């Protein structure tokens, strides 16, 4: 059969990802431009909400050293590609949970609406890789709103996880942090209340 | 904005690590015990961002100048240099990569660091390199030592590098470990052996490159990566 | 009424798949985590159901024929004929052996397959047949296809057919695959590497029989199936 | 040492073991003769009973694709081999759960005592293997009535197990289906709760 | 018009299979006794026609549906694809290739083939592609199955596809056979015997290649071809 | 020595040639553009001739499954090599031979004179390959005119074939077809008469 | 693939073959009971005939040497395999051309029609068998007879023979020779009319 040339493996992130992942999260001098976690200026069109979660590992504890990259599309359903930090809104950025921070947090607005490879409507998600010591290759996920559970039911991916009880894992609950429209979406590595991880 | 006009070569997930890896302590409580779930390549996983315009600074990819307090760091000088291709060989042009290592010493400028080789005035430890059209990107950094963790009672990471490389996509993405030709401490990590096929481990070990050196001034070592092969989509929904 | 005169040889649980077969997705949430409780053989054991008096239809090891609505089904015509033999090199006579497959494009005739290769109207992929004195059993039927499954996100698997044989006891019953000598799928199936052992894999593999084909007409493969061995008691309770 | 010709390795039944093993329970044409979950005839010797049950994977959710062989003995603590549709009793029988039917159910008689080997009495009890996607190889059990705790208590194969928690595993609760006496055997696969499984 | 400005590698009459190879019986009364006459090249066979303005139909290269009788063929769907080089390793741009084959079963949609295996009223088997610019053609199909045909008593043709390319002149024109990977058939078939050499029959073989399959729809096949050598001329007439 | 890559070997077209090539002659639905035996349209400049033949085994028995392709000059001796359907005249074309016409024809016009790479004139001719069942690789050979018999005679082509008796099989012999001037070349492939074949 | 254990390699008779097979024709003393040439004794039922033919090797000369050995139905079309010089027919001999008998002969009767195997009706005829020095492995044909001539146009073995021109070589010609019903088979192994031969 066809073998190519095979892919470089993948290795741990290990402890100290932040410092050159996440420069101010490891409280290190920062250079000029960062990819941080606002993905969306305060003058960018659509909802703004405000995302928040913390990560735990198979015991219950709290992982305190992850660092997470998130890929949504703008509130028009489009993928924004060219990172520019004077963008309006940017599709990407990355965030962390650190020593200090238990909890991660992202600025940004609800993503509208992209279709399947089959021309199907997805639901509203944004695409999370979650990045730790002990973490060998990292994991995706997707995140999905509770205040979106029509569309959740005929998403074709949430539909392709075949227990009902693991959908729930993947959706995040709607809350209001200082009165901004806010949602916790915490993340169970392992065990009991495991998020539903993805491959592609 | 982004379109949907690639796929990409699915991953061996033989050839990489698995997450359960019990003699690397940490990844016990950290590697899910459910399967994960197949899910077929849409828009949201054949695109990614593209850093061509991210503001980069002069030194960004020189780690013997980034950091600097009035002098040149202590340790081996080196240049790290090589090409990122997929798995077609076809080179991956304006492709962000980053890397971030210890000091001569073993020591990582960061809070929780507390082994006692010194922290280096002059050297932050942190890189960054868009690669040119043809895929090649170089850095210019100093040799990082060694050190002990708590995994087993006598536990040494071989001395490494870190790197994280975009690619076209978040498909693509990939956060890797660099290690240099012969160090004996490699057969021994138990971090390195999270890869069981042996073939696996060389491609993270980059070789003395002496065609690259500068003479009377730094070493060299080559570093080539591997990313998921690209391709158009075919034969699709009819 | 059956009596208790037999004693079977233990199976080797390192030569059969192990329950944990962690690539093979749908195992891990379906394996035990207790270990299995090893209890001495009685006749609950050592007995089982003889089938010799089943009214079995005059095709119902034909699959050319059984289904019927017109015609002959489309696909490679061939017949899969063999032996059961126990561990001591013993046939196993008058013994049920029940197969059943997809057509020939991998379709199974079954509410929940979904895949888009389309039903054939002749054909309905299954059929049973009783060996002879000797061992023997044959059947008729078209080639399956391989169908991509849900597991990994580009698994396929192998061309095969499903057997079900009961042998002279509940102890001695399996359910097995048979696959197709040299097909390339084989060496990447997770359900073929759920079997630790090479040498265990090649016993599933049928063989090209050019001595059993008909000529202008049809081919053939052999495939013999391995019953535990039976033994008489000997010097039980003293 | 001696080796033998070693036994054809096992492979998973698959989910589609009913289009083989179980055409009716696939809504597909059935045979003149299938082996099926009447044991029993009306007009048969002994307590007529009902059996049923539920099998639940590790994440205590349905396992809905299950199929399921029974052995055992008549009323009179015999085996009948010859397997005929016409007896009023067959030793043997097949059923299975489907996505319509997520519960087997079986109709048959409680069975007569048999001995081991060593001529000691077993508790009445139905042998049971279970099969499914998932499954490489299958499953061993057997299943022992509530309310036969004398005989439950004195079974040389229930008292191999050593734990007295995991015998109760392989204890059928009694109850009445339309006043028609019922038992109820639920098998967990893995987890809390885990059915005891046998080698032989 | 055409120029004389190319010449062509010789070809390689003991690599190719020869004339008389008496196990293929029909070769014996359709082989030449003379030797094959030498003569120079010259424009007459160094130019051929050039495709580039045939007008294909959308669907020619398609076999799923250019034969289209309200629905699908029953098989293995499957992508057969690779590129055409020249012995120089140069790709062959804008060529025709053209391939016919059997149906699932073996049957060819032709009045002479009585074979008993049916036709498949939504298969016709034909298909046309003109390269691209790089050399890379593709085809979609089902996998065709084995057919007996009249050489010896019991002779089984492998599956296969034939294939035609035309290349740059009438001089590359080749008519040729791809076989899959792991048949069991391909070295028992007298026609693919009629090759002496052992790795000459290796380059018919297309092998599977899973890189270019869609996932949860078909497999693909990669089969390369290479045609004569193609160099431009020097020191001629001196 | 230096080995380049070796060619891909040739198999034989076999005996359904005509499905993939002959589409109209194995009397299957054809496709809007089809390589056919119609090398010039009415309207082409030229003398308009019809070629046919019969192609022979060694037993001189009819060869009814083969299949040939042509390439000549036009009029003016030139080689019209961008194929179109819409052109006057086409260098290249297709015929066959089938079980109900034993027979093949072309229609074309005379090839004017194109001279070899040293710069001498070749006698007209049009330049034949031949497939079929049987044939393993196939057959290359050059059809010429009895009517051009002094050109034929300083042809340096012609004139590479040692024995001049060999050289008559390569002359097609003129005739007429309801008026229209005709040559017949009929092919020997084997034994008494075996038409030359050449190798380049 | 199944390969089964390799049958004997054949070598030829070689030109002493008369010595074991053919003791009378080749002047030696005689058994009691020797298989020969005369299958049918005077009182058997169905036409009596006298069968005569000479083999010819490729450059037209006659073989001298060789041995054939026939078999075939009786006159209701059965094939008797009991072998007893004491019935009045026997469906096997042998015969053999002698340098004294350049021809051989067999005494026997017209075969009746037997089926093939999907149950078409063949023509009438003898299989023979012939062997020699210089054939490694001995030639099967068929003798018919040209009286059959309704019968050998719908037989389907010789309709198996592809070519028209071939069917021929297998007819024996009607003669008479003394008063009786005679049908001459000549054979040539090589050449121009060469006999067809059989592979089964
Ligand atoms: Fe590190
Ligand atoms: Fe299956
Ligand atoms: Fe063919
Ligand atoms: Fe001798």
């Amino acid at each position: 059969p066809i073998e190519l040339l095979p892919e470089t493996p993948s290795q741990t992130a290990g402890p100290y990802v932040h410092i050159g992942l996440a420069l101010e999260a490891a409280g290190n001098p920062t250079r000029d431009q960062e990819i941080w976690n606002r993905l969306a200026k305060p003058d960018a069109p659509g909802e703004h909400i405000l995302l928040l979660g913390q990560v735990y590992d198979g015991n219950g504890h709290l992982v305190r050293d992850s660092f997470l990259e998130v890929w949504q599309a703008d509130a028009n359903g489009e993928y924004q590609d060219a990172y520019n930090l004077e963008n309006a809104f940017n599709s990407f950025g990355r965030t962390a949970t650190t020593f200090d921070a238990g909890e991660w947090t992202l600025h940004t607005v609800k993503p509208g609406v992209v279709n399947n490879a089959a021309g199907v409507p997805m639901a509203p998600h944004i695409n999370i890789s979650l990045f730790a010591r002990g973490i060998n290759i990292h994991l995706h996920t997707r995140l999905y709103f509770d205040d979106e559970a029509q569309a959740n039911a005929k998403c074709p991916v949430l539909n392709l996880i075949e227990q009902p009880q693991r959908r729930e894992t993947l959706i995040a609950k709607r809350c209001e942090v200082d009165g901004k429209t806010a949602y916790r979406f915490d993340i169970r590595i392992q065990g009991e209340g495991e998020t539903v991880f993805f491959d592609f | 904005p982004a379109q949907d006009n690639s796929r990409f070569v699915i991953r061996d997930r033989n050839w990489h690590p698995k997450a359960l890896t019990p003699d690397y302590k940490t990844s016990i409580a950290r590697s899910p015990r459910q399967a994960l779930v197949s899910i077929p390549q849409s828009i949201s996983e054949t695109t990614g961002p593209n850093f061509s315009h991210l503001g980069f600074g002069a030194h960004d990819h020189d780690l013997l100048l980034n950091f600097n307090n009035g002098g040149l760091p202590i340790g081996e000088r080196i240049i790290v240099a090589g090409r990122v291709v997929d798995q077609y060989g076809k080179p991956v042009p304006n492709t962000l990569v980053e890397m971030w290592q210890a000091n001569a010493g073993g020591r990582c400028r960061h809070k929780n660091d507390r082994y006692l080789a010194p922290l280096d005035p002059n050297f932050g430890g942190v890189g960054r390199c868009l690669t040119d059209s043809d895929g090649y990107y170089s850095f210019r950094t100093i040799k990082p030592g060694p050190y002990p963790w708590r995994n087993g009672p006598n536990d040494w990471r071989p001395a490494h590098i870190h790197f994280g490389i975009s690619g076209p996509s978040i498909a693509t993405k990939l956060i890797t470990q660099l290690y240099f030709e012969g160090d004996p401490l490699i057969p021994m990590c138990p971090i390195v052996k999270s890869i069981a096929n042996p073939e696996a481990v060389q491609q993270l070990i980059a070789k003395l490159d002496m065609n690259n050196a500068n003479p009377m001034d730094c070493l060299a070592y080559r570093f080539d990566i591997v990313l998921r092969g690209q391709r158009k989509t075919h034969f699709e929904n009819c």
